[PDB]
């Protein structure tokens, strides 16, 4: 019954947002709950933001 | 009222990147008090200029592969939005890079325009392999401040739709990284009175008291609603 079939490929780029799933290596699960911006980060004596 | 205001003494540049700012003498508690709120409009209020579209020849999309070439497509614009670029009159700089034979493609291969200074001309952006290869792209300079994403873009204007073009998220903000300390100043006898040394980490482009200057009147013109309108 198939007389021909074109095959489309799209490709996403999804970045990370609240809901996505996380991990370590030692069964830590987590979900992104906020994406806080750099100015909020806590930082070190350095100067440097977590 | 012993208004007692602090003024720039010296600004210690040890790199073109990173420089240090001592600011004395300030009150007790004024320290800690511009530290932060001006580290806060450093980093994410300051403008700058950043990669903004791409248009490599011989190339529909990011993800297809150019021969006689090293990198994949993503990887060369990865590297235009870390390219430090400099535009003093207008707003907006197409910039236009053709270049062949064997060699490591830096930013020196660039066109340089009237009024665009390229402020880290060995910044590699692709490497040719093949004496053969030649690459050809225009790559589009905007100024704006913060970060403005490729995904925040394609999901807004859009009026224009030309296949062929790539955009690239901006990192426009110019300071990368930044940390304020408090300092004992020595001055007459006031002991209590100390400094305030803003160490910046920047990229090329915005120079340290350059910056500091324009973050200090976004702060002013945001105090114009607390002092004016009461």
């Amino acid at each position: 019954g198939v007389l021909k079939i074109v095959k489309v490929y799209l490709a996403v780029k999804r970045r990370i947002q609240p809901g996505d799933k996380m991990a370590g290596r030692h069964g830590n699960k987590g979900v992104i709950s906020k994406i806080n911006p750099i100015e909020d980060m806590p930082y070190d004596e350095n100067g440097t933001p977590v | 009222t012993e208004f007692l205001k602090p003024r720039l003494v010296d600004i210690e540049q040890v790199s073109s990147t990173h420089a240090k700012v001592t600011l004395e003498p300030l009150e007790r508690g004024f320290g800690h008090t511009l530290g932060n709120a001006l580290r806060r409009i450093l980093l994410s209020s300051m403008p700058g200029c950043a990669v903004t579209e791409v248009e490599i020849d011989g190339v529909l999309h990011e993800y297809s592969t150019k021969e006689g070439v090293q990198e994949d497509i993503l990887e060369i614009l990865l590297n235009l939005k870390g390219l430090a670029v400099r535009v003093q009159g207008k707003d907006e700089v197409i910039l236009t890079l053709n270049k062949s034979g064997i060699g490591p493609v830096t930013a020196a291969d660039i066109t340089h325009d009237g009024d665009v200074e390229i402020v880290k001309p060995q910044h590699v952006i692709c490497h040719l392999t093949d004496e053969n290869a030649s690459i050809s792209m225009r790559i589009k300079v905007q100024r704006g401040r913060g970060y403005v994403p490729a995904s925040t873009r394609i999901h807004s204007e859009e009026d224009e739709r030309p296949i062929g073009r790539l955009l690239v998220d901006a990192c426009y903000s110019p300071v990368e990284r930044i940390a304020y300390n408090v300092e004992a100043a020595r001055v007459e006898q006031r002991t209590d009175l100390d400094k305030l040394v803003i160490e910046m980490e920047t990229n090329g482009t915005i120079d340290p008291e350059e910056a500091i200057r324009r973050a200090a009147t976004i702060l002013a013109e945001q105090l114009e609603a607390f002092v004016d309108l009461r």
